[PDB]
C-alpha cells in the first residue's frame, strides 16, 4: 500500500516525500493522497510527522487502516470482536447471497432469509456485525456439525477455516506489539472465543471501525441539501441516495450520490435508515448508480470524537448566548459549546462538508491554537 | 448457543 | 512456620528498654533503648524514643526468623511505681504497627510482698 | 470589578498542640485540591447546562470579514460593527483566529484602514484596533 | 519492602515493585534479564530486569529463603532456578514447566551455597552451614540420587 | 403557570382525566425563609424572574425548573422585576434602599446599578466645570455624579455622621467636605 | 387542546520464548492478620458498660472495623482483626486501649479521644509513692486532690488540658504525654500538702502559657 | 485571665476538633454593639431633631455601591511613590 510506503518511511524521520529519489517512483498523486489518508487515521500531525499511533502502525505489519483499528481496540475487551472483524475482511465475505443462489424454491429463499435473520439480531443497521455474528458462531460448531452448520446458513466453508486461522495469528500480533511480554504471548482458542457484545460493547464497537474508515463516512443527501433529491417515505431504501464527505461538488449534485446494496441488512429495514453511515467502499457495479459496501451506522458525537484525532474534524469558536457561558480556567485553558464540522471546511467549496451537532468539550490554547482535549 | 436486642452481647459482632 | 519470640519492655521513667529474646529469655535476639535513638537525655523516656527503638527491634527481630513476639511489660517495681509509663505504652503500640504478631501481653512488674523503705523519706519525694 | 462578591474520625493531629514536645526538639515538623475542586466546579457548570439547539459555523461578523475580502467591500462589516454592543465588540475581537497565513487579523487592519479613510466614526474605529493590540 | 531497578547507563531507577516480605537473597542470572527475590516467608519471586515484571511465584519453602541459583545458556530451553531455605531444604523449581523438579532435605543447617553445572545430566552443589557439602545428579525426568556428601569441615557461606 | 407567595409553581394543563385543567407538574422554591414577593415570565423565553422577600432573586427556565442563577442585591426585599421585549435585560428594583439594576443575564453583565441616597440631600457642589455634581446627605456618604449620564460614579462613607458641606478647589481636581462628627 | 389556545465514548502458559540475544522470555505470572485482644472489666465499671455500650461498639466495628464481642462468662471484652475487613495494623491495639480507658474509670467520650487520635497515653501512680499517708492524713490528701465538689480536679484538667480519675488512691491522667506530665506535678504538689489555693494560682500561669503556645 | 473550676462540656476530642478549626464571639459583641448606638442614636436624633429623621435601616451578593468608579482600576489608584 502507498499509505505503508509513506508511513514506513515516515517512521524512518524522511521529511521530503513527494520529490525523495524513488528507483521506481509512485505517481505523486497516490503519494499525496496517502499522507492525507494516513493523517486522517491520526499517525501523522498537522506539518506531517509521524506521531505516536503512527509509530505503532509502523510496527504494525498489516495495512495502516487496519493497523488503526487494533490499536484503538485495547479498551473493555472488545479485542475479540475487532479480530474476529479484521478477520472476515481480510478474507472476504463469507455470505452467498441471493443474487448468487439464482433465488432472487420459494421454500428455499425462504430459508435463506431466515439464515440471515439468526445472523441480523446484533444490529438492525449495520452488515459489519453480521459478519462478525457468523464467525462467532463458527467457534461454537463442532467439528462434525461444520458442513451441516455451511449447507444451511448458505455460507462458504473453506473461507471459514481460513478466518479462524486468521483470527490466530492477527491476535498474536496485536498481543506482541500491546502487551509487555511482546514474543512472549502465546494465543489459545478459549481467548477467541467470546459471548455477545453487549449493547455499550455494540457501540463500542461501531465506533472503532469508525476509527479505520472515517474518510469513509457518508451523509443522507436530504440531511444536507434538502430537497436536492426528492425523498419520500414510499422510497425503497436501495433508492436513497448518500453523499461521501469527501466528494467533489459536482454541478449536479446527483453524480455524487451514493446508494445502498440491496444485500444489505438496511434495505430489508423499511423505516428510514441512518443519516450517516460508515462504508468499507464504493463499487461502480450496477449500472443504475454506484453502490456502498456499508459496514455499520455511526451517530453524530461518535463521529466528532473520531475524527478529533484526525484532521478531517473542524471546531467553531466559541458559542455564546443562553446558558452558553465559556467557562475560562487560564489564559491558555477553557470550557464551552462549540458545534464541530466534519469534512470539508466552510471556505473550502471544492470538497462537500458538514456540521456536527454542537457538544461540550475542552479546548488549550497550544502554538495560538484552542487544541481540542476532550468532550465534556 | 446465543449466536446461534443489643448487637453483640452474647454473639460474635 | 510461625517462630515466636519473647518481647520484654521495660519503661522505666527515665528512660525505655525494648528487649526480644527466644522463648526462654537465656539468649538475647535484640535490645534497643531511648538513649539510641534520640539526641538530649530529657528525651529518653519520651514515647517517640520508644517507638523508634521498638521500630529497630522489630526489623532486626525480622531478619533473625521470628515472626511473632509475647509482650512481657514491666515498670521499675520494687519500693516504686508499678505500673508501666507511657513509653511501655507506646513501645507496644509500634510492634503492633511493626506487623510482628502479638501473641500475648502481660504486666510483670516486681511487686513485693513486702518491700524496704523508700528513697523518699517521711516527708515524701518526686516534688 | 463587577464580579459579585463570594471533621474526620481520625484527626491527623500531631507536634506541640498534643503534647509530643520532642518530636519538635529532634527537628521533625491542598491548593492543587483546591485546583481539582475548581476542576469539579467548571464541569459542574458544563453539565448544568444542555442547549442542544442549531447554530451555525460561521458568525455574522465573520461572514462579512470574509466576505469583505473578497470584494475589498469592508463597508457591511464595519457598519455592523459600529452597531455592536461594547461586549459584542469584545467578544469578537478576541476571538479573531490567530494562525499563519493570519488571514483574519490582516482583513480586519484593512476594515479599520478604510474606516479611517471614511473619516466617520473616528473615536470607534480609532479604539477597536486599541483592543486588536490588546 | 520494595524492589528498585536501577539502570547505570541511564542513571535512574527504572522499575519499583513491592515485595511481599523483606528479603536478603538476590540472584540474576548470567544473561543478565532475570533476577530471584527470596524472602523470609519462603516465597520466590522472579522479575524480568529489562521488562520490569514479575515472571514466576514460586511458594513452596517453608523456612526463609537462604540460598538462590540460577542454572541457564544462550540459545536454550533449560532454564532452571535452585532455592534453599534454612532448614536444610533444597528445591529444584521449573521456570519452563512452572513447577517444581525434585526436592531436597539431606542437609540440616542452613543452605547458603547452590551450584547447577551440565555433565556431558546435571550436577548440584548443595553446601550448608552444617559443614558438609552433597553432590547431586539429576534431569528433566524423575531421576534425582545422591553421588558423595563432602565433609569441608568449615561453615559453607557460599560454595 | 401559577406561582404563590409560599414559593410553589404549578403548570396547569388541558387533559383527558372529559378534558379538564390540571396541575401536571409542581415546582417548588426551596427558600429557607425568604418568601415570593415579586415575579416575572417572558414567553418567547421561557425566562422566569423572581424577586424573594431576603433580597435575592433566581433566575429559572421553565418547564424544566434549571436554576439559571441566583444572585443577591442585598438584605432589603426585591420589590418588582421586569424583563425586557427580547427578554435579554432583567430590571430589579427595591424601595427601601432605592435600588435599580438591570441586569443583562446573557453575558452577567451590568447595563445599570444605581443606588439613591436614604436621607435628604443636606448639600450640593457642582465640578467647576459643571461635568459632575456632588451630593451629601445626613447619612454621612457623599455621591459623586455625572451631568450628562445622571448616574452615581462613586460613592463615599468614610465620614461617619451627616455631611453638612461640600465645594471644590478652584482647579477641581480636589473636593473637601465638612461633617458633624467633626472632620474635615 | 386547551380552550384559551390560539386560533458513552472511547493461566500461566508453561512454556519460554527464546529472544535474539539468546535471552528466556516469559509469561507473567498469575496475578493484615487475625488477631485477637483480651482485657477483663472489673465489676463496679460494667454496669456502666451496659448502659453505655450502645456507643462503644459502633467506632470499634465501623471506623475501626474489628470484630468485637464480650465475654459474659469470664466478664471480658474481646476485640479481633478481621482479615478480609480491617485494614488498620494499629486499629487492633488501637481498640484495646479505649476500651482500657474506660475500665479505668475515663467518660466515653474521653475514651473516645484514644480512638481518634495516635499519641494519647494513660499515666498512672500512686499516693504512696509520692509519700506515705495513712489513715485521715491519706482521706484528706485524696480530698486535697479533688477539692470542694471536685473543683480542684477540674481546675487541673482544664488548665493542664487532660483528665484525671480518682479512683482512691489510685490516679489515672488521660493526655498527651507532656500534658499528662503536667498534671502529675500539680497533682503531686497536692499529695505533699500544698493548698489548693497556691496550687490553683500555678494552674493559671501554665494556662496562659499554654494559650500563648 | 480565669480558670474554669467546673467539668467540660465538651470531650478531649472535641477541643482538638476545635483546635483543628480576632474572636468570632468577641466580634458578635462588636455587631450587637454597633446596633444598639444606631437604636441610640436614632432614638436621640428623633428627639432632639427638629426636621424628620427617618430610622436607620450563603448567596452571592451584589455591591449596589462602589467607592471607586467601574472602568477605574485599582493599578491606576496608587501613586508612583507608592509603587
Amino acid at each position: 500500500p502507498v499509505e505503508s510506503i509513506v508511513l514506513q518511511m515516515k517512521s524512518m524521520a524522511i521529511h521530503n516525500i513527494i520529490n525523495f529519489p524513488f528507483p521506481t517512483p509512485p505517481d505523486r498523486v497516490a503519494l499525496s493522497k496517502a499522507i492525507q489518508l494516513l493523517q486522517y487515521l491520526g499517525a501523522l500531525d498537522n506539518k506531517e510527522m509521524i506521531t505516536e499511533d503512527g509509530k505503532k502502525m509502523s510496527l504494525f505489519p498489516l495495512s495502516p487502516r487496519f493497523s488503526k483499528m487494533l490499536l484503538v481496540s485495547d479498551e473493555k475487551a472488545c479485542l475479540p470482536y475487532i479480530v474476529a472483524i479484521v478477520s472476515a475482511l481480510s478474507v472476504g465475505d463469507p455470505f452467498i447471497n441471493e443474487f448468487e443462489l439464482g433465488i432472487n424454491k420459494k421454500e428455499l429463499r425462504s430459508k435463506f432469509y431466515k439464515s440471515r435473520s439468526q445472523f441480523s439480531k446484533l444490529d438492525k443497521f449495520s452488515d459489519v456485525f453480521r459478519l462478525l455474528s457468523v464467525v462467532s458462531a463458527m467457534d461454537y460448531v463442532p467439528k462434525e456439525q461444520k458442513e451441516i452448520f455451511m449447507k444451511k446458513n448458505f455460507l462458504r466453508g473453506k473461507l471459514m477455516e481460513e478466518i479462524v486461522k486468521l483470527r490466530k495469528q492477527l491476535m498474536y500480533i496485536i498481543k506482541s506489539n500491546t502487551s509487555k511480554e511482546n514474543i512472549a504471548v502465546v494465543i489459545r482458542n478459549e481467548d477467541l472465543k467470546s459471548d455477545i457484545p453487549s449493547v455499550i460493547q455494540i457501540k463500542l464497537l461501531k465506533q472503532m471501525i469508525c476509527a479505520g474508515f472515517v474518510d469513509h463516512v457518508a451523509v443522507r443527501a436530504d440531511v444536507l441539501f434538502p430537497d436536492d433529491a426528492k425523498i419520500t417515505n414510499r422510497t425503497s431504501i436501495i433508492n436513497i441516495p448518500y453523499i461521501p464527505v469527501l466528494a467533489t461538488r459536482t454541478p449536479n449534485i446527483e453524480d455524487c450520490f451514493v446508494y445502498i446494496h440491496p444485500t444489505s441488512i438496511l434495505n430489508n429495514l423499511g423505516e428510514m435508515p441512518p443519516k450517516y453511515m460508515l462504508y468499507y467502499s464504493l463499487h461502480l457495479g450496477g449500472n443504475n448508480k454506484t453502490r456502498m459496501n456499508t459496514l455499520c451506522d455511526i451517530a453524530s458525537t461518535p463521529l466528532a470524537n473520531i475524527a478529533r484525532k484526525g484532521l478531517l474534524l473542524t471546531y467553531s469558536k466559541p458559542l455564546t448566548g443562553q446558558g452558553l457561558k465559556t467557562v475560562n480556567l487560564s489564559p491558555t485553558e477553557r470550557y464551552c459549546y462549540v458545534v464541530p464540522r466534519f469534512g470539508s471546511t466552510v471556505d473550502n467549496d471544492l470538497k462537500i462538508g458538514w456540521d456536527l451537532n454542537p457538544i461540550a468539550v475542552h479546548q488549550k490554547k497550544q502554538k495560538g491554537q484552542w487544541t481540542v482535549i476532550k468532550f465534556i | 448457543n446465543p449466536w446461534l436486642t443489643l448487637p453483640g452481647w452474647g454473639e460474635w459482632a | 512456620s510461625q517462630v515466636f519470640g519473647v518481647a520484654r519492655i521495660y519503661a522505666s521513667f527515665n528512660d525505655t528498654f525494648v528487649h526480644v529474646t527466644d522463648l526462654s529469655g537465656k539468649e538475647t535476639i535484640a535490645r534497643v533503648t531511648g538513649g539510641m535513638k534520640v539526641k538530649a537525655d530529657r528525651d529518653e523516656s519520651s514515647p517517640y524514643a520508644a517507638m523508634l527503638a521498638a521500630q529497630d527491634v522489630a526489623a532486626k527481630c525480622k531478619e533473625v526468623g521470628i515472626t511473632a513476639v509475647h509482650v512481657k511489660i514491666r515498670a521499675t517495681g520494687g519500693t516504686r511505681t508499678k505500673t508501666p509509663g507511657p513509653g511501655g505504652q507506646a513501645a507496644l503500640r509500634a510492634l503492633a504497627r511493626s506487623g510482628l504478631r502479638i501473641g500475648r501481653i502481660e504486666d510483670v512488674t516486681p511487686v513485693p510482698s513486702d518491700s524496704t523503705r523508700k528513697k523518699g523519706g517521711r516527708r515524701g519525694r518526686r516534688l | 470589578r463587577s464580579k459579585p462578591k463570594e471533621l474526620p474520625f481520625f484527626l491527623q493531629l500531631s507536634g506541640e498542640k498534643v503534647g509530643d514536645e520532642a518530636s519538635v526538639r529532634e527537628g521533625i515538623a491542598h491548593r492543587r485540591d483546591q485546583e481539582a475542586q475548581k476542576k469539579l466546579d467548571a464541569e459542574e457548570q458544563m453539565n448544568k447546562f444542555k442547549v442542544t439547539g442549531r447554530l451555525g459555523f460561521e458568525s455574522h461578523f465573520t461572514k462579512q470579514l470574509r466576505e469583505g475580502s473578497q470584494s475589498k467591500d469592508y463597508s457591511s462589516l464595519l457598519a455592523t460593527l459600529i452597531n455592536f454592543s461594547p461586549a459584542a465588540v469584545d467578544l469578537e475581537i478576541r476571538s479573531l483566529n490567530s494562525f499563519e497565513p493570519f488571514d483574519e487579523i490582516v482583513w480586519f487592519i484593512d476594515a479599520l484602514t478604510q474606516g479611517l479613510k471614511s473619516n466617520k466614526n473616528f473615536e470607534l474605529y480609532e479604539t477597536f484596533m486599541s483592543l486588536l493590540f490588546k | 519492602q520494595l524492589l528498585k531497578i536501577f539502570h547505570l547507563k541511564t542513571g535512574k531507577v527504572v522499575r519499583s515493585m513491592k515485595i511481599s516480605s523483606p528479603s536478603y537473597i538476590l540472584d540474576a542470572d548470567s544473561t543478565s534479564t532475570l533476577l530471584a527475590v527470596g524472602g523470609t516467608d519462603g516465597s520466590i519471586i522472579v522479575v524480568d530486569i529489562e521488562n520490569g515484571y514479575i515472571t514466576h511465584s514460586f511458594k513452596g519453602h517453608g523456612g526463609t529463603i537462604s540460598s538462590l541459583k540460577f542454572y541457564g545458556q544462550l540459545n536454550s530451553k533449560i532454564w532452571l532456578l535452585a532455592s534453599g531455605d534454612t532448614n536444610g531444604m533444597v528445591k529444584v523449581w521449573d521456570l519452563v514447566k512452572r513447577k517444581c523438579l525434585h526436592t531436597l532435605q539431606e542437609h540440616t543447617s542452613a543452605v547458603r551455597g547452590l551450584d547447577i553445572i551440565e555433565v556431558p545430566s546435571l550436577n548440584l552443589l548443595s553446601g550448608g552451614r552444617d559443614d558438609i557439602i552433597n553432590l547431586w545428579d539429576f534431569n528433566m525426568k524423575k531421576k534425582c540420587k545422591l553421588l558423595k556428601t563432602l565433609p569441608v569441615n568449615q561453615q559453607v557461606e557460599s560454595c | 403557570y401559577t406561582v404563590s407567595k409560599d414559593g410553589a409553581v404549578f403548570v396547569w394543563e388541558f387533559t383527558k382525566r372529559k378534558y379538564s385543567w390540571r396541575i401536571t407538574k409542581k415546582h417548588f422554591f426551596y427558600a429557607n425563609q425568604a418568601k415570593v414577593k415579586c415575579v416575572t415570565f417572558h414567553p418567547a423565553t421561557r425566562l422566569l424572574a423572581v424577586g424573594f422577600t431576603s433580597g435575592e432573586f433566581r433566575l429559572y427556565d421553565l418547564p424544566d425548573f434549571t436554576l439559571i442563577q441566583q444572585l443577591s442585591m442585598g438584605q432589603n426585599p426585591v420589590n418588582t422585576v421586569s424583563v425586557n421585549q427580547t427578554g435579554e435585560w432583567l430590571a430589579f428594583g427595591s424601595s427601601k434602599l432605592g435600588q435599580l439594576l438591570v441586569y443583562e443575564w446573557q453575558s452577567e453583565s451590568y447595563i445599570l446599578k444605581q443606588q439613591g441616597h436614604f436621607d435628604s440631600t443636606n448639600s450640593l457642589a457642582y465640578s467647576p466645570d459643571g461635568s459632575r455634581v456632588v451630593t451629601a446627605s445626613e447619612d454621612g456618604k457623599i455621591k459623586v455624579w455625572d451631568i450628562t449620564s445622571g448616574f452615581c460614579l462613586a460613592t463615599f462613607e468614610e465620614h461617619t455622621s451627616s455631611v453638612t458641606a461640600v465645594q471644590f478647589a478652584k482647579r477641581g481636581q480636589v473636593m473637601f467636605s465638612s461633617s458633624l462628627d467633626g472632620t474635615v | 387542546v386547551a380552550p384559551t389556545a390560539l386560533k458513552v465514548l472511547l493461566h500461566e502458559s508453561k512454556t519460554v520464548v527464546v529472544d535474539d540475544q539468546g535471552k528466556p522470555r516469559f509469561t507473567s505470572a498469575s496475578k493484615i492478620k487475625f488477631e485477637s485482644r483480651k482485657i477483663m472489666v472489673p465489676p463496679h465499671r460494667m454496669t456502666p458498660l451496659r448502659n453505655s455500650w450502645t456507643k462503644i461498639y459502633p467506632p470499634l466495628v465501623e471506623h475501626l472495623k474489628l470484630q468485637v464481642r464480650m465475654n459474659l462468662k469470664t466478664k471480658s471484652v474481646e476485640l479481633r482483626t478481621n482479615p478480609k475487613f480491617t485494614t488498620d495494623p494499629g486499629a487492633l491495639q488501637k481498640g484495646a486501649d479505649f476500651i482500657k480507658a474506660f475500665t479505668l474509670g475515663f467518660d466515653l467520650d474521653d475514651s473516645i479521644a484514644l480512638l481518634r487520635l495516635d499519641d494519647l497515653y494513660i499515666e498512672t501512680f500512686e499516693v504512696k509513692d509520692v509519700k506515705t499517708l495513712t489513715g485521715d492524713h491519706l482521706s484528706r490528701a485524696i480530698g486535697r486532690i479533688a477539692g470542694k465538689d471536685g473543683k480542684t480536679k477540674f481546675a487541673i484538667e482544664n488548665a493542664t488540658r487532660t483528665r484525671i480519675v480518682l479512683a482512691d488512691s489510685k490516679i489515672h491522667i488521660l493526655g498527651g504525654f507532656t500534658h499528662i506530665r503536667m498534671a502529675r506535678e500539680s497533682v503531686v504538689s497536692l499529695i505533699l500538702g500544698s493548698p489548693p489555693g497556691k496550687v490553683y494560682g500555678n494552674l493559671r500561669t501554665v494556662a496562659s502559657r499554654l494559650k500563648e503556645r | 485571665f480565669e480558670l474554669s473550676d467546673v467539668k467540660s462540656s465538651k470531650s478531649l476530642a472535641e477541643i482538638y476538633e476545635d483546635d483543628y478549626t480576632l474572636s468570632e464571639e468577641l466580634q458578635k459583641a462588636h455587631s450587637e454593639i454597633s446596633e444598639l448606638y444606631a437604636n441610640l442614636v436614632y432614638k436621640l436624633d428623633v428627639l432632639s431633631s427638629v426636621h424628620f429623621v427617618p430610622k436607620p435601616a450563603e448567596t452571592p451578593t451584589i455591591s449596589m455601591e462602589d467607592a471607586q468608579p467601574l472602568y477605574m482600576s485599582n493599578a491606576s489608584s496608587l501613586a508612583p511613590q507608592e509603587i
